[PDB]
């Protein structure tokens, strides 16, 4: 038993607080106000058509007010009164609270927690309580090895940008360590830099290499390790 | 005389190191056991997921909960599976735990900042519908507010993980409780806990 997550909007709310005091008056007898609207806010707490994890993004739910409200302003606009508007009205809500389940289906297996390695925090809102709040998606320690072989005098480009980093929250800097064969490590960058250019490359460069993109949390958002091989 | 026997040791789960000892790295919410540590790296990480492989039990059963919440509970696991300092309280079923006293402010903490989440269940140590290989809500078990089915801070405690965990009425600091976390800064106030309670005293 859950809210239709469209109310977390709060243009939303407030159209339907104008349908009941603008729009009520002049197109439905007085004596129906009363149950009518208890019937509508009965309609957006309880949303019945969804493995449905209660999140949303801000982009889902804006696409759903958008949808409802240009809806409910075709009714308003078209001027309708009586038994007509009030059929049309709780139709369209059905229609939405449909249309959005759609909506819904497609964020969970598309848009919720995409990266395919490492720790993505993605902001998502909870729609049984409207609180936006930050999530962490877990999907692996790792992001896995790149064997890298650089043609001797030609430049070492070492990439550590994946696809939803952009997206992510709370990430800090990309940190480039070398990885000695003797149990230590050197940083050799730490930077908004996703890349490391290192030029004109001689046998001293081959060997192991670590990227860390850092975190306003305790741990790395993404580890991926690089195995430099020098073709003379 | 003084249960040094009781420890700094691990409990013989199939998880836990067969002895403790410092860690270069753990993850996120089990940093404060780095020191020296019943878990591994991997188990650190392990207990972030979500559907832990390390139980198979899903707290998203009824949706996704808060972060505030999922973050008490991956703490809660990070303790049993780090902490070298529960001896007293193992015991055979091959090993378990039972009723670790949980300081009052860990209880309560973890049950306010969960009011706003939700479960279908009040006694998660069994009876759920467990078909797709994970848990789910039985037929007919209603969604509802953790404050309705764990009414008190001590249910939720001690219901959760099948009475691992006692609510203590004792607060923390008293020597006579152990914190579920800890700010590392701080120090590490379960050894003396757990010294206490090894003794005959
Ligand atoms: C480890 O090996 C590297 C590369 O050969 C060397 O520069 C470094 O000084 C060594 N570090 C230590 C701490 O011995
Ligand atoms: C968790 O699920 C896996 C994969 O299906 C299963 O093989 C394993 O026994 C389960 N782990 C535990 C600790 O029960
Ligand atoms: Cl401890």
């Amino acid at each position: 038993r859950s809210p239709w997550c469209v109310i977390c909007d709060p243009s939303v709310v407030l159209a339907l607080k104008s349908l009941e005091k603008d729009y009520l008056p002049g197109h439905l007898d007085a004596k129906h106000h009363k149950a009518m609207m208890e019937r509508v806010e009965n309609a957006v707490k309880d949303f019945q058509e969804l493995a449905y994890m209660g999140v949303v993004d801000e982009a889902t739910l804006q696409k759903g007010s958008w949808s409802l409200l240009k809806d409910l302003k075709r009714i308003t606009d078209s001027d309708v009164k009586g038994d007509l508007f009030v059929k049309e009205l709780f139709w369209m809500l059905h229609l939405q609270k449909e249309t959005f389940a759609t909506y819904v289906a497609r964020f969970q297996k598309e848009a919720y927690c995409p990266n395919k390695c490492g720790v993505m925090l993605q902001t998502l809102i909870w729609c049984k309580n409207c609180k936006k709040e930050v999530h962490a998606c877990r999907k692996s320690y790792d992001c896995g090895e790149r064997n890298v072989e650089v043609p001797q005098m030609e430049d070492m480009i070492l990439d550590c940008e994946l696809n939803w980093h952009q997206a992510s929250e709370g990430l800090t800097d990309y940190s480039f360590y070398r990885v000695w064969g003797n149990n230590t490590e050197t940083l050799v960058s730490k930077g908004k830099e996703a890349t490391l250019t290192k030029p004109m490359v001689g046998p001293e460069d081959a060997g192991s290499y670590r990227c860390e993109l850092g975190s306003v949390n305790s741990s790395p958002a993404t580890i991926i390790n690089f195995h430099v091989t020098v073709l003379p | 005389p003084w249960g040094d026997e009781l420890l700094n040791i691990c409990m013989n789960a199939k998880h836990h190191k067969r002895v403790p000892s410092p860690e270069d790295k753990l993850y996120e919410e089990c940093i404060p056991w780095k020191d020296n540590a019943c878990c591994t790296l991997t188990t650190s990480w392990e207990a972030h997921l979500d559907v832990s492989p390390l139980y198979n039990f899903s707290l998203f059963h009824c949706g996704l909960l808060m972060p505030g919440c999922r973050k008490h509970f991956i703490q809660a696991i990070c303790f049993y599976e780090c902490s070298p300092n529960l001896g007293p309280w193992i015991q055979p079923v091959g090993e378990r735990v039972v009723n670790v006293p949980l300081c009052q402010e860990d209880c309560e903490e973890w049950w306010e900042d969960c009011r706003m989440s939700y479960t279908c269940k009040s006694n998660w140590r069994g009876g759920w519908d467990w078909s797709q290989g994970k848990n789910r809500c039985p037929k007919g078990a209603q969604c509802l507010p953790f404050s309705h089915y764990f009414p008190t801070p001590a249910d939720l405690c001690e219901k959760t993980w099948s009475n691992s965990f006692k609510a203590s009425p004792e607060r923390r600091n008293s020597g006579r409780c152990l914190q579920k976390w800890f700010e590392p800064a701080q120090g590490n106030p379960n050894v003396a806990v757990a010294r206490l309670f090894a003794s005959e005293f």
